């Protein structure tokens, strides 16, 4: 009936794309530090991510929950100086 | 430094490598026997690609609307309706005129057999 | 403003001193429109507004329609003369 | 990675010179497609990532395709850049290059003074300070606002533009049909 | 061979002719005019019977129109 | 208002507030705790926030310096709400925003933890989560049963705590 | 909420001798308030286009000797005649709202109608399915669009709150 | 920086293996549809035959004719190879798993698909013969004529999402797929996808050696799987199979790397099974049908499909209007 | 005489559903789909020879 030989190269196509997606998801989670990626980032959420990198201390999305902010937090604030745009 | 640009630069590296492998690897050995005005064309050939472009410019004119579809609700909807219908009228011009046909020049010669 | 100004100026002078064929004139026209686009979109970014972006998205469409119109004009130029001269029309 | 804009400016110059001096008419047209790509590079570079893909879609994918499609099945004679032909042009090319270049640089300035008008075009050196303000709550990007103002404030421009697209349909048909 | 009667000699006969013999144009125009006609004639029925319209989303910070009346809280 | 492109380089400033303006202590919550307690910050600090933005509207263009005294009080009242919610509802506030740091900070995917958090905060901190501008004959979204938009995977700690709150009769 | 105009606007700024009714009337009000002379103008234009084509054929025939024009031309003539007559009647009736022609017949109807809408307990110009920003932009588009009837037809279908009136 | 280059060579090894095995798969199922065996001569069950063919064709004599631009003729293979492969960034194998997460992903996927016309048309100017030109003319005319309705179907689908991000569309499709309401659009998009590669249902112009052949060969099947990827994300569910929340609350207890591994396996298994059924349907429609005259093809696109598409342009925003259902950003 | 469009037993809706939903195309598709699931004919030549009659030359 069903030829196994005809569907084996489909089987390897299926397995290669499956293993690629799984390995890539674990690579993304290892990059984030144990959580999922953010798949659609606003200008607001871009500004919110840079604010939380400023607040947590170095780490990407450690996500501190503290009462009142630290001492170096009032002084590590950033402006961006962009070039002449010639 | 994202994983987006290594792709952009790495796909050529793939190609440059493979056509190197063949040019570096295979026989050239050619000769004369191995090696080796203008024609006229129908109007629909040039017509399909000339009239292609005003429909393509409409399709990318819908592209600002379908991103703004919530903000202009009930009003930009009707403006887009009028826009689409104005261009549908030029399209019904085009298919009423039978523009994009290449039509065959020889018939069965329908004209009847009369005598004397 | 520099890139749009120089593509417009070099595009203009390549149009003007074209003596070799006709399609160099078409593509120099289109690159002139590109330079106008560059200058305007830079001004829209610097002024923080969309209105230069509005005129730029409208002139994209007008450049496309002029290319379609004018290339059909060249085809009708070519209908009766099965050659296009090097020196020009 | 500071001098990126300067690099695109220089490469655009070089690409136009390769446009206007080319063996074969379609070698010249491929240099124009390359100039479109340099343009889209500059547009992503300045901050307009939307427009660069609009340029690649509309200018490269429709206008250049129509242009190459024309060069294929039509006959076009071409002389190449002889030096006998075109150094009779060069003194006015040089005068008009310097004059048109300075004159295009002139009108960004407000002085009574001629060369204070000129050298304020080069007073570029100061680095703009970008501040964050938290006043915007949603993902209105640039294509959204183009779709708001083409459709509410400039709806009439969009409908007259529909008449222009209609004309771009009717005209090429009306020329090239030979009705019966 | 099937000839064109024209829309004017008999309307409904021409509609039947176009539905039988030019089905792509007939059903393209059918789907096309089903849109705005139902957009005209069905949405007051929906606003009357099915559900009324949603309230608008805010777009900015909502400023009210007052004059900063004094509040005794967090005086420190 | 526009974002920096084309080789922006960041820079910071070794300085201090002048003596004229008093000290104000800052908000140290990040986006998932800020988004978690956003409605309770808005419920307690509505007249303070609105007086601050009404200040900013009233004296146009001066802006920053003439509205500092109420920008003080909005920050202090939000800090009051956040330590209030820490010391009463630390474990389920933490349950909520630990749900929220997965799922793209979507409030759509953390319903079973936010039911627990809303019940705690409403009985102990006596603040209610409400969506304004919503006329009656319209159900609020975080109250509805069987929504169309369910998340991909419900978090395990919050479904375990939700079931245990069912069997305790908490909720 | 959804009827504060939030702009500054002409108040009773009449465009002629006679007082204004609306600064742009809604389409329903223009069709409701038009006179029997306006319907006579529509009938005049519907009759004048096919009779005009028959006339201009009788003056100079196309192929040398006179025939009647085809019915395919007469029906398009009658359709375009209704288009001209409706444009003429809409412009005529809008002139009475602006107060550039005599409108004492319609001024009584409007004070009766706005008294009725005060008595019915609803808004004076209609609930619209638009945000007030979109109502404002939509009425900036259709304000005084009866000028330029020669180029394009454009009408008012938005129930926006301001019409150049007070209270 | 170790992380992203290991990720990108993992993605490259997966997709450039899977375009090679698609060739072995088409020969075998074309054979079994025709009641014969496929290749079993070169692997244990016929596999690495695409490897055998590539090994031999990288040993093959390259002929640059009297007629030809040599430079144009060998970098038209590369510009079609590179833009047939560049569009592989933006496809997600899971939520936010792409090689570049940009918020305008359909605009990119739509701009790269318009760059693929040149290596037909341009390579007609290679070996300038009067019949080597107007065949390329018919090729590029069909190519542009069907990427019109391709772009149209894209913009019809974005009327439901109002976002040019791609994983936003797939997360939007969790409530229902887009083929289930718009099933005529699945039929129209399938046949436009078959035309856009110039598959041998919709082939006319078929009816070099070595590197310019294997680059065109790889570009053909990369275009196959790329337009299949486009169909998989905007019309079928992208990586979506079912809910799988209850199964996880049975199995797991907290987030671990094995749980993210399992979730990525499920998501890209759903995406790959859509894509594999789609490539099977490409080969299955290749097996059963004769080809087209150019006039049947142009009549088909401009006179039949496009007016129906105008009707769809009118009908779908109108039903999004009748029920007050406009998608928000 | 060949029948006109009006003297036909099929409705326009019935006739054009077969038009836009590709009915007999799908029928001929399903034929070769049936043939995917059956036994091929191929013999393996140096391992298995085909027919012989003694008359063969
Ligand atoms: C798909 C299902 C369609 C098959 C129809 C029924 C099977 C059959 O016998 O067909 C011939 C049947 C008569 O067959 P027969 O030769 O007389 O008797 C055969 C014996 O029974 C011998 O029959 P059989 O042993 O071949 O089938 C037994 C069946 C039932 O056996 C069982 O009871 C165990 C079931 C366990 C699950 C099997 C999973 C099979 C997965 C298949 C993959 C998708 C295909 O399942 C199997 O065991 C098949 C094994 C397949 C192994 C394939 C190897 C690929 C691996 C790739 C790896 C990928 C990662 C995963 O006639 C018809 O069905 C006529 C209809 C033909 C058209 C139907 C088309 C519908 C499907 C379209 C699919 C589009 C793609
Ligand atoms: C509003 C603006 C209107 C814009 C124009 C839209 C026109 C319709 C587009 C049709 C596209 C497809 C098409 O042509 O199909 C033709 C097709 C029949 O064509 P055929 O006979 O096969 O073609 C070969 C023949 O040689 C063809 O035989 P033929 O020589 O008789 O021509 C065939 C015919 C085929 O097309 C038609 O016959 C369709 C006509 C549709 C428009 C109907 C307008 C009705 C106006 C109101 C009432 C007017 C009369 C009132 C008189 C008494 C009043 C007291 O086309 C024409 O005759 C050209 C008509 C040109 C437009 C006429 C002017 C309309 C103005 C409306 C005035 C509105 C007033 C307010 C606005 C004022 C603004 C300030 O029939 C239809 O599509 C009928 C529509 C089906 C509906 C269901
Ligand atoms: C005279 C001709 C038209 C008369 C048709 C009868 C309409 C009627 O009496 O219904 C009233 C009806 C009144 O409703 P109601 O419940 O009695 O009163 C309460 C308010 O409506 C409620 O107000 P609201 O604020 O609550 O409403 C918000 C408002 C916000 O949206 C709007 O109202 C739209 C604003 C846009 C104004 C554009 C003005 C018209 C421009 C014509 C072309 C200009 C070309 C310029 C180019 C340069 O409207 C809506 O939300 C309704 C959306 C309607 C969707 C359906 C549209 C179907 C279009 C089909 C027309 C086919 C024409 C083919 C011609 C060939 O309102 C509408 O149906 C609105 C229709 C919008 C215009 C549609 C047709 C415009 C005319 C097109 C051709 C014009 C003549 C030909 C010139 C040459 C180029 C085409
Ligand atoms: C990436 C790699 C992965 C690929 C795997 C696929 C493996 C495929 C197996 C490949 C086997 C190699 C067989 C290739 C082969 O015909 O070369 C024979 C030589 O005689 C050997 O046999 C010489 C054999 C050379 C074998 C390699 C030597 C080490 C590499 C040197 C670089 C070809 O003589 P030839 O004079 O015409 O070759 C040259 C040369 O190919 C061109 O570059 C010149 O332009 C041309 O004029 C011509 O003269
Ligand atoms: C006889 O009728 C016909 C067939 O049989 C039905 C065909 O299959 C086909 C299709 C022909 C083929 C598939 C032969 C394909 C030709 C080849 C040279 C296969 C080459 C394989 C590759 C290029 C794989 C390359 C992969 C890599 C380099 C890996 C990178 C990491 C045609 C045209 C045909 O006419
Ligand atoms: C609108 C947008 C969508 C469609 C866009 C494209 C429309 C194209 C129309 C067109 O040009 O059709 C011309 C064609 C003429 O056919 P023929 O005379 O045979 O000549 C063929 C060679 N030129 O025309 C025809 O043969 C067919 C013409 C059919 C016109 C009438 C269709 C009526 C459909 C009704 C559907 C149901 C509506 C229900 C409404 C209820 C409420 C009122
Ligand atoms: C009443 C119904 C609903 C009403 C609403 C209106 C339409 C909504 C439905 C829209 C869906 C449309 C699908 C495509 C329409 C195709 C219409 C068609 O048949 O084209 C006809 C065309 C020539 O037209 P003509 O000269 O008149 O001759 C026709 C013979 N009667 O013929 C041609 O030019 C060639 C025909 C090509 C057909 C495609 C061939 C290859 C593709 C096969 C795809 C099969 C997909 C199966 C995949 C299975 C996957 C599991
Ligand atoms: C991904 C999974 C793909 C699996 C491919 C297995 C094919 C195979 O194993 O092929 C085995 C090969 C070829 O052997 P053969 O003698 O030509 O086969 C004749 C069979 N007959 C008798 C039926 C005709 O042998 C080798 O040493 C090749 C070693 C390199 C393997 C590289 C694998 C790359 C993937």
């Amino acid at each position: 009936a069903i030829p196994f030989e005809a569907l084996l190269p489909y089987g390897i196509i299926f397995g290669l794309l499956t293993a690629g997606g799984g390995a890539m998801q674990v690579l993304h989670v290892y990059r984030n530090g144990g959580v999922r990626d953010r798949f659609a980032i606003d200008q607001w959420d871009s500004q919110m991510m840079e604010r939380d990198l400023r607040l947590n201390g170095g780490q990407g999305r450690k996500q501190v929950d503290q009462a009142t902010a630290p001492e170096a937090f009032k002084h590590n604030h950033v402006w961006k100086s962009e070039r002449p745009l010639i | 430094m994202n994983t987006f640009i290594i792709f952009i630069i790495l796909i050529p590296i793939v190609g440059f490598a493979l056509l190197a492998v063949n040019i570096l690897l295979a026989v050239y050995k050619p000769y004369n026997e191995k090696l080796g005005t203008r024609l006229a064309f129908n109007a629909a050939f040039i017509l399909v690609a000339i009239l292609f472009l005003p429909f393509d410019l409409e399709i990318s004119t819908l592209l600002p609307y379908v991103m703004s579809i919530y903000l202009v609700s009930n009003y930009g909807f009707t403006i887009v309706l009028l826009f689409l219908l104005i261009l549908i009228i030029g399209f019904v011009y085009e298919i009423n005129t039978n523009a994009l046909k290449i039509n065959k020049h020889n018939k069965p010669n329908t004209d009847s057999l009369i005598y004397k | 403003m520099f890139i749009g100004t120089i593509i417009l100026v070099l595009s203009f002078l390549g149009f003007v001193f074209n003596r070799r064929n006709i399609i160099l004139a078409f593509i120099c026209l289109e690159t002139m429109l590109l330079g106008i686009n560059l200058i305007l979109l830079r001004n829209s970014v610097l002024f923080d507004d969309i209105s230069g972006s509005l005129f730029a998205i409208v002139i994209i469409i007008l450049a496309g329609v002029e290319s379609a119109i004018g290339l059909s004009l060249l085809v009708s130029y070519y209908r009766l003369r099965g050659v296009i001269n090097s020196y020009g029309i | 990675t500071y001098y990126f804009i300067e690099i695109t400016i220089f490469l655009a110059i070089l690409c136009t010179i390769f446009i206007i001096s080319a063996k074969n008419p379609m070698v010249s047209i491929l240099y124009m497609i390359a100039l479109f790509v340099i343009a889209a590079m500059y547009l992503y570079l300045i901050g307009l990532g939307i427009f660069s893909l609009l340029y690649i879609m509309i200018y490269i994918g429709a206008i250049a395709v129509l242009f190459l499609f024309i060069i294929t099945l039509l006959d076009i004679n071409s002389t190449e850049l002889s030096v006998k032909s075109n150094i009779r042009d060069l003194p006015l090319v040089l005068i008009s290059l310097i004059v048109l270049t300075i004159s295009g640089l002139m009108i960004y300035s407000n002085d009574s003074i001629l060369i204070n008008k000129l050298l304020e075009a080069f007073g570029n050196d100061y680095n703009t300070i970008i501040t964050q303000d938290w006043f915007n709550i949603e993902n209105t990007t640039l294509l959204t606002t183009i779709g708001n103002v083409l459709l509410t404030n400039n709806a009439f421009i969009l409908l007259v533009l529909a008449i222009v697209l209609l004309l771009g349909i009717i005209g090429p048909i009306s020329i090239t049909m030979k009705h019966k | 061979i099937n000839a064109n009667p024209g829309f004017w000699n008999g309307p409904f006969r021409y509609l039947r002719w176009s539905a039988h013999n030019r089905p792509h144009l007939f059903f393209a125009f059918a789907i096309g005019i089903a849109g705005p006609v139902a957009a005209l004639t069905l949405t007051p029925l929906r606003r009357k019977y099915l559900y009324p319209d949603h309230s608008p989303l805010p777009q900015s910070y909502p400023l009210p129109q007052r004059a900063r009346e004094g509040l005794t809280g967090f005086d420190d | 208002p526009r974002e920096a492109a084309a080789h922006w380089v960041p820079f910071e400033d070794k300085a201090n507030m002048p003596d004229n303006v008093p000290d104000v202590v800052e908000v140290g919550a990040t986006s998932a705790p800020l988004l978690s307690a956003s409605y309770f910050i808005g419920a307690k600090c509505k007249p303070y926030n609105d007086d601050f933005m009404l200040c900013r509207e009233e004296s146009q263009g001066s802006g920053a310096i003439d509205c500092l005294k109420e920008g003080r009080r909005v920050t202090r009242c939000a800090v009051s709400v956040i330590e209030d919610i820490n010391k009463s509802c630390l474990d389920e506030f933490r349950l909520h925003w630990q749900c929220l740091e997965q799922n793209n900070h979507q409030l759509s995917g953390c319903r079973k933890a936010e039911a627990l958090l809303n019940k705690c905060v409403f009985t102990k901190l006596n603040l209610e989560k409400k969506i304004p501008g919503l006329r009656p004959d319209e159900e609020p979204v975080f109250l509805k049963k069987d929504p169309w938009i369910k998340p991909a995977v419900d978090d395990f700690k919050s479904v375990r705590a939700y079931a245990e709150a069912k069997k305790n009769g908490t909720l | 909420s959804s009827s504060t105009p939030l702009v500054k606007t002409s108040v009773n700024y009449s465009y002629g001798d006679y007082p204004l009714i609306d600064a742009d009337p809604h389409f329903k009000r223009v069709v409701g308030y038009m006179r029997p002379s306006d319907y006579g103008v529509i009938g005049l234009a519907t009759a004048a286009l096919p009779a005009g084509i028959c006339f201009a054929e009788w003056l100079d025939p196309v192929k040398g000797k006179f025939a009647r024009p085809s019915v395919k031309f007469l029906r398009v003539a009658t359709m375009l005649g209704f288009a001209v007559g409706f444009g003429a009647a809409y412009a005529r009736s809008s002139l009475r709202f602006f107060g550039v022609t005599e409108n004492a017949r319609e001024y009584k109807k409007d004070e009766a109608q706005m008294a009725a809408r005060k008595a019915a307990g609803l808004e004076p110009y209609g609930t619209s399915s638009l945000t007030p920003e979109l109502q404002e932009i939509a009425a900036k588009n259709s304000a005084h669009s009866i000028a330029g009837l020669f180029i394009f037809p454009w009408f008012n279908f938005v129930n926006h709150p301001y019409h150049g009136r007070e209270q | 920086m170790i992380i992203n280059i290991v990720e990108i060579l993992i993605f490259l090894v997966c997709v450039l293996f899977s375009v090679a095995y698609l060739t072995v798969a088409e020969r075998k199922t074309l054979a079994y549809m025709q009641r014969r065996l496929g290749p079993n001569f070169v692997g244990y069950y016929g596999l690495l035959q695409a490897f055998a063919d590539a090994v031999k064709l990288l040993l093959k004599e390259i002929v640059l004719p009297k007629e030809s631009n040599y430079i144009i003729l060998v970098i038209s293979p590369l510009i079609t190879l590179i833009t047939a492969l560049i569009g592989w960034v933006v496809i997600p194998l899971g939520p936010g798993i792409t090689l570049g997460e940009l918020n305008l992903g359909i605009l990119f996927s739509l701009a790269i698909g318009s760059l693929g016309v040149f290596g037909s048309l341009l390579s007609g100017w290679s070996s300038n013969s009067k019949y080597s030109l107007l065949g390329s003319i018919r090729s590029t005319a069909q190519l542009i004529s069907y990427e019109l309705i391709l772009t149209s179907i894209f913009i019809i689908i974005i009327m439901f999402v109002s976002s040019l991000n791609i994983t936003t569309i797939i997360e939007t499709q969790r409530v229902v797929w887009y083929c289930i309401p718009l099933l005529p659009l699945l039929l129209i998009f399938f046949i436009a996808s078959v035309a856009e590669t110039a598959r041998p249902p919709f082939d006319l112009t078929e009816s070099y050696s070595g590197s310019p052949f294997v680059f065109f060969f790889l570009a053909e099947y990369s275009n196959i799987i790329l337009i299949s990827a486009f169909n998989g994300y905007l019309l079928l569910g992208g990586y979506l199979s079912f809910n799988y929340s209850y199964l996880f609350n049975i199995l797991f207890n907290d987030y671990s790397y094995v749980s993210f591994l399992f979730e990525g396996l499920i998501n890209s298994s759903a995406y790959a099974i859509k894509l594999v059924f789609l490539m099977f349907s490409f080969i299955w429609v290749r097996a059963a049908f004769p080809r087209f005259t150019y006039d049947n093809l142009i009549n088909f696109c401009w006179i039949i499909l496009l007016p129906l598409l105008f009707g769809i342009f009118l009908i779908i925003p109108s039903t999004l209007y009748i029920f007050d259902s406009f998608p928000t950003l | 005489r060949p029948a006109t469009w009006e003297e036909s037993e099929e409705g326009a809706l019935s006739k054009a559903t077969k038009y836009f939903l590709l009915a007999e195309m799908f029928r001929g598709l399903y034929v070769v789909l049936e043939q995917f699931f059956r036994a091929p004919y191929t013999i393996y030549y140096p391992f298995e020879k085909g027919p012989v009659s003694p008359r063969f030359r």
